[PDB]
């Protein structure tokens, strides 16, 4: 922590809401397409602090759809996925 | 050394409770199986210093004839970490060969307490040992023909975890001996000592009321010494009386007398 | 004979925020439950009031007290602290209130007077 | 170890209670506690009462605590094992406790012996309730001490004497009456014992009538 | 050394801080060999200096757990045998602090005198400055007492240092005769630096 | 050790020592104790010497030529460097002046203070003028886990230096050893302590080495357990101030000659416009110019880059600072 | 002194518990009460290994690790054990006590072995029972032996993040208290599923527990089955068990193997202590 | 008992910077943001509430913007209890000066005396000092609009823009890029609301978490008019700017 | 996290591939790069991504090398890292070590 001894220091900001949307997009393609495009709806709702939070939505969305055996990823699936994740984060960070 | 089962006597009922837990499921696991419950296990002993808790832990052991492991847990902590983890693990396992066996965990308080864990790594160790001890009792496999008796004596380090419902049939409080719990103790004591027949014991107990066991022993030791200084082969009833006046005052003044959840 | 303190015992914690304010609050939380619903045509205030000992009179124990004939109050927390604070609040309101107005204090006003007094306790060594 | 050897046997010849100056009361109590029960031991056995375990001694430094004990040890023909508590205390939390247990096992071989342990100011008072508990060293060794004192294990034959400077400092659980037998307090020189104490020290140097002992007192 | 020369008792110098001979009582061998020969010589002095290391108090109490030193020490008690007649052979022991020494050694018999040396008054420190300053060429008329006045209470090593630096500053200007000026500068320098620590 | 009687006491890789015979070859005189020697394996006898402390430490320490730095190429802190020369250099070149005064030559300097002042460099500079055989060593090597190798090495430094007097021993990163103690359960109070001791025991030594100067580069002497023996034997101590306004002009001049076309911006006005800072922070600034030229894909460094560079560099330092508010 | 044959990586397994990983019981009270939580654990843990097929079709990554926290005496370490036992996928059961070491660097070398050992013998179940001890609020080095605790801890974080998107269920860990854990480091995405265990319970949740009890020995016909149910009002399973244990002990004395409904009544009634109202009410009421 | 124990806050610090005052700035930054933007024709003053609780009637209860009198409004950030005492003290001071001299107190005078009270506490008061910063938005005819802020230190400094409370740096940086010397009050209204939303973690900063006030001389017939804007009026201008 | 992605190519890729170009426009070469930010940013994922395109030997050395005990003490194996990295070039030494050992 003498300066120019570690010659570069790099901070990564906490993600932007646009930055978030790009992460959300690509993992959804791996699953099945979000019907009625609700990829935006998540980003409008909250900005994550990390890419892990984003991943958590994905896994969960695909989990309600799994149970059902209906590959479709519906608005109903996304809405559950988000709130469930959102609670969890708050109960650690209070 | 053995403690005569006539010998202990002073709080009857209290003693009966230790045998229901321990004696019954060793001799007969069948009864407990017929009922279907998990057989009775875990005993929590708490009380003052001097109350005869070690005498009691010993007494049960002699009676059954079950192998005995007397371990203070002040003897299982060590400067380097994880030695303690080994010590209990080996000892629990050691007892299994030697079934029936009762592991007397004397001064469980030592490895007790909550929180800590931010000073020396020895503080983290304390907690580690307590945690693993619990996992061995229940949560890994169940307690067989080896049973564990927990004795405690300092209220400052207590755990809601060892107090919690679960293992324990009985949470045993050992208080000041009864009006004639002390007599029963007195009786044993006057048998041994040489006497010209001394029947001052009724008065001696009125003064020496609310005495812990240690002081019943002490009044006979001080007075008998007085008999021997006076050049006698007999404790006179005068001598036994004098003694209870002197001990009574200094007893209550300095009483530590601790009680634990 | 006054304590030789000459300074505020109350210090800012080194992380901000007074030690003592935090210390005082715990008591309110620990103490027994009270609830209230504000309503358009009234206010309901409700509290548990368990027998201390069955032999104890359970009628003389009170947690509702009067500030004005219009305004009543209930608390949670230290019982003896409440009693004194009520008495101070009767004087702070009534006399001074009558001299500058000569009515019963509106609720907004009464509540604000109480707030300053709590602050002055804390500030005072 | 060489550590063990040092604690062991360092019995010097007597000095005889005659050369402790003044303070009658103290002597009377010590001889009763200890010396008569060694010699009259047979009655103690026969009655089956425990013979007295110890003497607790506290008071001013410089009152001849040492002197007193050592004279007692030789008279009964017991060995004077010299121990001091700050020594057995180490930074090594494990090892310093280990030694306490080790000292008693050595004493049994040497029976009769009189164990003189000093300065239990080192094991202070135990009144801790907070997180910082002294980091379990003071606590640990208090409850260790008591397990040797324990009377089912032999500690009636072999005695424990102890000296340590005021009892207010000592912790409440090992200061029970009848545990360390009598508790004897040392009262100060009273202008009686002073004159004696001086007199014996000047006996070594040349003695003249120019000196006036009483004035000095 | 000074009392050695006046009394007409010979002097044997031993320094145990320098000596690295201590390994698990190698130093025991060592103390035994010199001390024993020395009693033999009538009219001599034995100065074992810095007994702080080598012969040192045990450090078993502390974090290291070292006990090499406890061996050289054990040897050293049995030699003394409390007070023992030797025939005017002086046993000298030097410690940085008496407190550090082992409590068995501190007991009486073994040690018959104890004396605390402390930093002296202004008149003595004028005298210690005086001796060193004389040895060097200086512009005469010098007030020794002036230079000592400014200096707070100080070690004899510091006083030699002030003359050394003063020497040097005059050489820098090519004066081969150090004026009073140089001693003022030298004091400021060493004082300022050290003191603040 | 050698015992004159054609025997020696040797240690091998294997743990026990050996009372061995010297058998022919190297004479007792031509041997030096502390040397690494040739043994025949079947019967251990000294069959010669060729190794002569064959070890990487020896490699690093020796430097027979004078350093790469010639004198007051370095720009500013002139006066500072002309203090280190009074103590070190001057007595080796001429003891005559010291004799004539009636005072012992000063010996030793201790260089202390702060990163950024190029302390290490000044030491190399003074030594080059003298053209003293200038040994140099890193302190980290003298301390190691293995037991007793530490003092051997340490003693050797002192022997090599005295032979080749007039000499300078520069012990770099003496501050490394400090009161770092590997493991705070135990240990670090054995091996470490023993190495420190040896250096000091040889400092004054059994031979008079007043003709061996020492230069210790260190943060402070309070990092070490203080013990530096003989004050007047380490004599003058050198407190590095950081560059001031005039100092950093010269140091700047070197740096700006590397950045292409920064000649356009007058040397003086570069000094003025920036906030007073140390020469180290010029190194940070010069680096900032090239860093910005890389982002821009500025094909050739310009007057515009060097000026932009000032503002971003100054901005970094303020940002990093924490506003606690001067009341 | 030559390589004549090779061992499995599986040979020479890390320091590990002498008895079985496997649970000998199948009777299970893990079923009867906290049943809702038993299904949940099944969902995260049993469902990917058993049906790999399902996962492949939707396209998800295998579900994330599982943290178990609640008050203790909720049988956390037992509900999950039961599943491992009957699924009959590999189960590695270790403690922080296995890892802990007095030496230098001896802890971490076991830690690397656990992660790899799981991959070798996949599908595989990792459960570290003690993790509370290992996690610290603040790091220290005041004694030398703190630093060792710290080595185990960091080495564990690095590999835990890196165990993502294996087939093997990610590390399941249990904690009684989570103030020991640091929230930023150990965090969703490692451990997106975080299970809360209640303790308020319900009239129906308790009913499940009473049934398991009642099967063991027919309740006396002194009064109904339904009596036990009314007296518990919010208590957890742990207390229910202490009640039933005392009750049948006293049953043996009378010479009836049936537990009387009176006995449970007395046993229930008792255990009231838990700092009374006197102390509180003098300065909190 | 009381002799032994000490909780002296009246030690002259060795750093030149009293430690208690240091911690009170930490505590300020926990409390919500208040922004003073000085324009030629007014002071646009706006502060977000820090509560967000739903049961709590935030609407009614102003807790940060308090009107002292016609020309002077204060925004609070810091400890609300400590703050109440200084509000009554500041109100009575402006009235007493107005009575003696028949002129609304110049802004300078009022701010100075209040700062000197905070100072007094650590000077030799024995008191812990009030852990509050106040932006006093004031007007007087001679000097135009004047903008000053106070410190727990008992020091005031004038400015053309200031921020207190949370996100001091985030807010200050935006205002420097976007605000120009000449933007009028009109612009500053639009500017303030938008920068606040962008600093705060809320997706849209609602009207119900806002408090807004202006002090302007562009109120006809050479007069000064303040108006603490009511929560629903904040809402209409919230919709225009597209925050909602 | 777009900003960081663009940026990192400049810092890492160029000193290896074109040491001469990175020097000419700029000056000399870095002493290294220290990565820090929220855990879960995927800083790790960024280091590994660059490393693909650079085409070097990405050797993760995680943690103290006191864990190694294969030959000799592990202490000086830390120090010895330089030697080994040189021989086994091209290399990206990814020294992860948080330095939360106390
Ligand atoms: N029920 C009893 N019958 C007979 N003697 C008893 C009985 N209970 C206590 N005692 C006497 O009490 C004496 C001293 O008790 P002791 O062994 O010192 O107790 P403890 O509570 O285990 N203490 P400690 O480990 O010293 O805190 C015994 O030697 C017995 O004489
Ligand atoms: N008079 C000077 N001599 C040498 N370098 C100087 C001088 N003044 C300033 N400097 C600057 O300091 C830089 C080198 O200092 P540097 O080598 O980092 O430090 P040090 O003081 O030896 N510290 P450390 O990093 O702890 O070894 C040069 O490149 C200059 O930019
Ligand atoms: N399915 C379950 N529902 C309710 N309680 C349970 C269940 N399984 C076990 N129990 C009870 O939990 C008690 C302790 O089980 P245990 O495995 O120790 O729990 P834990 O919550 O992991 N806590 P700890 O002992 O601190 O590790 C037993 O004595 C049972 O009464
Ligand atoms: N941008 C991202 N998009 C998707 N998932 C991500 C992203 N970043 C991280 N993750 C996930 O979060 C997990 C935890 O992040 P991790 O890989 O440990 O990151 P880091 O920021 O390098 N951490 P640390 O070195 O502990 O400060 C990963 O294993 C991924 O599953
Ligand atoms: N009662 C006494 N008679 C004669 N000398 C005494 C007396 N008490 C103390 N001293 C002298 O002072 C010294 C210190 O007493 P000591 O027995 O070491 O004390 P303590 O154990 O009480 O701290 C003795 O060695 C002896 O020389
Ligand atoms: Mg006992
Ligand atoms: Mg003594
Ligand atoms: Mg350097
Ligand atoms: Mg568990
Ligand atoms: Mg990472």
């Amino acid at each position: 922590l003498r300066p120019g001894r570690i010659d570069r220091k790099i901070e990564f900001p906490p993600p932007s809401v646009a930055a978030r949307a790009e992460i959300l997009r690509i993992h959804s393609r791996k699953m099945n397409l979000t019907r009625g495009i609700n990829l935006r709806k998540v980003a409008e709702k909250m900005n994550g602090c990390s890419g892990a939070d984003v991943k958590g939505v994905c896994t969960e969305a695909g989990m309600y759809a799994l149970r059902e055996r209906r590959i479709h990823v519906t608005q109903e699936d996304f809405e559950l996925a988000v709130g469930k994740v959102m609670n969890k984060n708050q109960e650690t960070a209070i | 050394g053995e403690i005569t089962f006539d010998g202990i006597g002073g709080l009857t009922e209290q003693i009966r409770e230790l045998r229901e837990v321990i004696e019954l499921p060793l001799k007969n696991p069948e009864i407990f199986q017929r009922v279907g419950i998990k057989p009775p296990k875990g005993v929590l002993l708490y009380g003052p210093p001097g109350t005869g808790k070690t005498l009691l832990a010993k007494a049960v052991a002699a009676t059954i004839g079950a192998n005995f492991i007397f371990s203070p847990a002040s003897g299982i902590v060590d400067k380097y970490i994880g030695e303690s983890a080994r010590i209990i693990r080996e000892m629990f396992a050691y007892a299994k060969e030697h079934e029936p066996c009762i592991i007397f965990m004397d001064e469980v308080d030592a490895i007790g307490g909550r929180r800590f864990s931010e000073g020396t790594s020895a503080d983290r160790e304390i907690q580690r040992t307590l945690m693993e001890l619990l996992t061995q009792m229940d949560g890994f496999d169940n307690l067989g023909q080896t049973k564990i008796i927990m004795a405690t004596n300092r209220p400052d380090t207590l755990d809601p975890a060892l107090l919690r419902p679960g293992r324990l049939d009985r949470k045993v409080e050992i208080p000041l001996p009864n009006e004639a719990g002390r007599l029963e103790i007195f009786k044993i004591h006057t048998a041994k000592v040489k006497k010209t027949g001394e029947f001052d014991f009724e008065a001696a107990v009125k003064m020496s009321d609310g005495f812990n066991g240690a002081d019943i022993r002490n009044c006979a030791t001080e007075a008998g010494f007085f008999a021997i200084r006076d050049d006698r082969d007999h404790i006179n009833p005068d001598d036994l009386m004098k003694a209870v006046r002197k001990v009574a005052e200094v007893k209550k003044l300095e009483g530590t007398i601790e009680y634990q959840k | 004979m006054t304590d030789r303190y000459s300074f505020s015992l109350t210090t800012f914690s080194p992380s901000g925020k007074l030690g003592q304010i935090d210390y005082a609050l715990t008591a309110v939380k620990q103490g027994v439950t009270s609830l209230g619903i504000k309503a358009t045509n009234g206010v309901v205030i409700a509290t548990e009031k368990k027998s201390s000992s069955p032999l104890a009179m359970s009628e003389t124990l009170s947690k509702v007290s009067l500030l004005t004939p219009d305004i009543g109050a209930v608390y949670s927390g230290m019982g003896p602290d409440y009693r004194v604070l009520v008495d101070k609040s009767r004087k702070v309101a009534h006399t001074s209130y009558k001299r500058i107005y000569g009515e019963y204090p509106p609720t907004k006003l009464l509540v604000s007077e109480v707030a300053k007094i709590m602050q002055e306790a804390t500030q005072s060594g | 170890d060489s550590r063990v050897k040092a604690m062991e046997v360092d019995e010097k010849p007597t000095e005889t209670y005659s050369d402790v100056g003044g303070l009658d009361k103290q002597i009377e109590e010590l001889v009763e506690a200890i010396v008569l029960p060694m010699k009259r031991a047979d009655k103690f056995k026969d009655m089956g009462i425990r013979a007295p375990k110890g003497a607790l001694m506290y008071g001013p430094p410089g009152t001849g605590k040492t002197l007193l004990a050592r004279a007692c040890a030789a008279q009964t023909n017991a060995t004077f094992l010299k121990l001091a508590a700050p020594q057995l205390v180490q930074m090594y939390i494990g090892e310093g406790a280990k030694l306490v247990r080790d000292a008693f096992a050595l004493a049994k071989e040497k029976a009769p012996t009189i164990i003189f342990i000093d300065e239990l100011d080192a094991i202070g008072t135990k009144r801790f309730d907070s997180e910082k508990s002294g980091d379990r060293e003071v606590q640990r060794t208090m409850l260790e001490l008591l397990n040797q004192l324990d009377g089912f294990s032999s500690d009636d034959r072999v005695k424990v004497l102890a000296a340590t400077n005021r009892v207010d400092v000592l912790d409440p659980a090992l200061l029970r009456s009848g545990r360390l037998d009598r508790k004897i307090e040392f009262p100060l020189p009273s202008e009686d014992s002073r004159a004696q104490i001086l007199q014996i020290h000047s006996r070594k140097m040349t003695t003249d009538d120019d000196i006036n002992w009483q004035e000095l007192a | 050394r000074a009392v050695a020369n006046r009394t007409d008792a010979t002097f044997i110098r031993v320094i145990g801080s320098e000596l690295v001979q201590k390994y698990v009582g190698e130093g025991a061998r060592m103390v035994r060999e010199l001390f024993e020969m020395a009693r033999t010589k009538k009219a001599c002095i034995i100065f074992f200096d810095e007994i702080d290391a080598v012969g040192g108090a045990r450090f078993d109490d502390g974090a290291g757990g070292d006990n090499e030193v406890q061996r050289t020490m054990l040897e050293l008690i049995t030699q003394l045998d409390g007070f023992d007649p030797r025939g005017n052979i002086k046993v000298m022991f030097a410690t940085n602090r008496p407190n550090t020494l082992d409590p068995a050694l501190l007991r009486p018999g073994r040690i018959d005198r104890k004396v605390e040396f402390s930093l002296p008054d202004l008149e003595g420190r004028a005298n210690i400055f005086r001796i060193h300053s004389k040895s060097m060429s200086v512009e005469r008329g010098i007030r020794w007492e002036l230079i000592s006045r400014l200096c707070p209470n100080s070690t004899g090593a510091e006083l030699r240092s002030v003359c050394t630096e003063a020497g040097m500053f005059a050489i820098r200007a090519r004066r081969k005769v150090a004026t009073e000026k140089d001693f003022l500068k030298a004091v400021d320098k060493v004082i300022s630096g050290y003191k603040k620590f | 050790e050698i015992i004159d009687d054609d025997h020696a006491i040797v240690t091998s890789p294997t743990m026990p020592d050996y009372y061995v015979s010297i058998l022919s070859f190297v004479d007792k005189e031509l041997l030096e104790p502390g040397c690494s020697v040739l043994l025949h394996h079947k019967t251990m006898s000294i069959v010669g010497v060729l190794q002569d402390d064959a070890d990487p430490m020896v490699s690093v320490m020796k430097m027979d030529k004078s350093p790469t730095e010639s004198y007051s190429d370095i720009g500013g802190l002139e006066s500072q460097i002309q203090e280190i020369k009074e103590s070190v250099e001057l007595p080796l070149t001429h003891p005559e002046l010291y004799e004539e005064m009636g005072i012992k030559p000063p010996k030793g300097v201790i260089l202390y203070g702060a990163p950024g002042t190029g302390k290490t460099l000044l030491a190399k500079a003074v030594a080059n003028q003298t053209s003293a055989t200038f040994l140099r060593i890193v302190g980290s090597e003298l301390i190691q886990k293995y037991l007793g190798d530490g003092p051997r090495l340490c003693r050797q430094i002192f022997k090599v230096a005295g032979e080749n007097a007039p000499s300078i021993v520069f012990i770099d990163e003496i501050d490394a050893i400090g009161t770092k103690r590997y493991d705070s359960n135990s240990g670090g109070e054995r091996e470490i302590q023993r190495t420190m001791l040896e250096l000091l025991n040889q400092l004054d030594g059994f031979d008079d080495r007043g003709d061996v100067k020492v230069i210790m580069a260190t943060n402070k002497i309070e990092t070490l357990d203080p013990a530096l023996i003989r004050p007047g034997r380490i004599d003058r101590k050198i407190l590095f101030e950081n560059p001031d306004l005039s100092t950093k002009k010269k140091i700047l001049g070197i740096h700006t000659s590397k950045m292409n076309l920064s000649e356009d911006v007058n040397l003086e006005t570069l000094v003025t416009t920036k906030d007073d800072l140390s020469g180290a922070d010029i190194q940070a600034m010069c680096t900032e110019a090239g860093l910005l030229a890389l982002r821009e894909r500025r094909m050739q460094v310009t007057a515009e880059d060097f000026k932009q560079a000032k503002e971003r560099v100054m901005k970094n330092k303020v940002e990093e600072n924490l506003e606690g508010l001067y009341l | 002194n030559a390589l004549v044959d090779i061992l499995p990586p599986d040979s020479d397994s890390s320091i590990s518990v002498m008895g079985e990983n496997e649970k000998p019981d199948v009777t299970y009270a893990d079923v009867g009460g906290l049943d809702m939580q038993k299904q949940e654990i099944r969902e995260a843990v049993e469902l990917p290994l058993v049906q790999a097929d399902l996962y492949e079709q939707i396209g998800i990554d295998p579900p994330r690790g599982v943290l178990l926290y609640g008050p203790p005496g909720t049988g956390k370490t037992m509900l999950v054990k039961a599943v491992a036992n009957s699924t009959k996928a590999a189960f590695i059961r270790v403690n922080g006590s296995e890892f802990v070491h007095k030496y230098l660097g001896e802890g971490p070398r076991m830690v690397r072995d656990v992660f790899r050992l799981a991959r070798e013998n996949a599908p595989s179940i990792i459960f570290i029972d003690e993790v509370d001890s290992i996690a610290t609020k603040r790091f220290d080095a005041q004694t030398g032996s703190d630093r060792e605790v710290q080595r185990i801890l960091i080495e564990l974080l690095t590999q835990m993040d890196g165990f993502d998107q294996s087939t093997n269920v990610k590390v399941i860990m249990a904690t009684n208290r989570a103030d020991t854990l640091d929230p930023a480091l150990l965090r969703p995405g490692r451990l997106d599923r975080k299970i809360e265990f209640p303790s308020l319970r319900d009239r129906r949740e308790r009913r499940l527990i009473f049934g398991t009890i009642a099967s063991k020995m027919s309740l006396a016909p002194e009064a109904d089955l339904d009596s036990l149910i009314i007296r518990n009002d919010s208590l957890s399973g742990a207390v229910i068990a202490a009640i039933m244990q005392e009750a049948g002990l006293r049953a043996v004395r009378k010479n009836r193997y049936v537990i009387l409904q009176s006995d449970l009544e007395e046993a229930y009634a008792t255990q009231v202590k838990t700092d009374n109202t006197v102390d509180k009410f003098d300065f909190y009421k | 008992g009381s002799r032994r124990y000490d909780s002296r806050t009246t030690i002259f610090s060795p750093e030149g910077r009293l430690y208690q005052v240091e911690y009170a700035l930490e505590s300020i930054s926990h409390a919500g943001t208040a922004i003073g933007i000085m324009a030629s024709d007014g002071i646009v003053l706006a502060a977000e509430r820090k509560v967000t609780s739903t049961l709590l009637e935030q609407d009614t209860s102003t807790e940060k913007l308090y009107k002292l009198n016609d020309k002077i409004a204060v925004a609070v950030a810091g400890l609300t209890a400590d703050a109440e005492i200084l509000i009554n003290t500041a109100r009575i001071h402006a009235q007493n000066y107005l009575k003696t001299y028949n002129e609304d107190i110049p802004v300078e005078i009022l701010v100075r005396r209040l700062s000197d009270i905070k100072q007094g506490y650590t000077q030799h008061g024995g008191l812990r000092p009030f852990g509050v910063s106040f932006i006093y938005a004031g007007y007087d005819d001679r000097y135009g609009y004047q903008l000053y802020t106070s410190n727990p230190s008992g020091n005031y400094t004038g400015w053309k823009a200031i921020s207190v409370g949370a996100n001091t740096s985030a807010a200050q940086t935006l205002l420097q890029m976007d605000y120009k010397d000449d933007m009028k009050v009109d612009d500053a209204i639009e500017l303030a609301l938008k920068t606040l939303s962008k600093t705060t973690d809320s997706s849209a900063l609602t009207y119900d978490r806002l408090e807004f006030a202006t002090i302007r001389k562009g109120a006809n017939d050479g007069e000064v008019y303040q108006k603490i804007f009511k929560p629903q009026e904040i809402k209409d201008i919230l919709v225009k700017t597209g925050i909602t | 996290l777009t900003k960081q992605i663009k940026e990192i190519k400049e810092v890492i890729e160029l000193p290896v591939k074109h040491p001469e170009l990175f020097e000419s426009l700029g000056i000399a070469q870095p002493k290294g790069v220290i990565l820090y930010g929220p855990p879960g940013t995927g800083k790790t994922l960024l280091a590994r991504a660059v490393a693909h395109h650079t085409d070097c030997k990405f050797i993760r050395v995680s943690g103290a090398e006191l864990v190694q005990k294969y030959i000799g003490e592990g202490s000086r194996m830390v120090r010895e890292l330089f030697v080994m990295a040189r021989e086994h070039a091209p290399s990206i030494i990814f020294m992860d070590e948080i330095d939360s050992i106390g």
